[PDB]
């Protein structure tokens, strides 16, 4: 019993090009359509 | 880092599948195996 009181910190570092990329965002995915001419980027496949 | 393997029961063809992709990254000259 603020700017004397304690607070605790993390401090996050990413490194590049070291190492193959492997942390970062999950994959916002969504539902599939049948039968109707979608524009549909399949996990890195980006066809019509 | 790839591998690749399959299992039969040396003559005759077949065809080598894969296992898994370790994105590692580990320079590599020496593969000493285990008895």
């Amino acid at each position: 019993t603020v700017g004397y009181q304690p607070y605790r910190v993390v401090v996050l570092s990413f490194e590049l090009l070291h190492a193959p990329a492997t942390v970062c965002g999950p994959k916002k995915s969504t539902n599939l359509v049948k039968n109707k001419c979608v524009n549909f980027n399949f996990n890195g496949l980006t066809g019509t | 880092f790839k591998i690749y393997s399959k299992h039969t029961p040396p003559q005759g063809f077949s065809a080598l599948e894969p296992l898994v992709d370790l994105p590692i990254g580990i320079n590599i000259t020496r593969f000493q195996t285990l008895l």
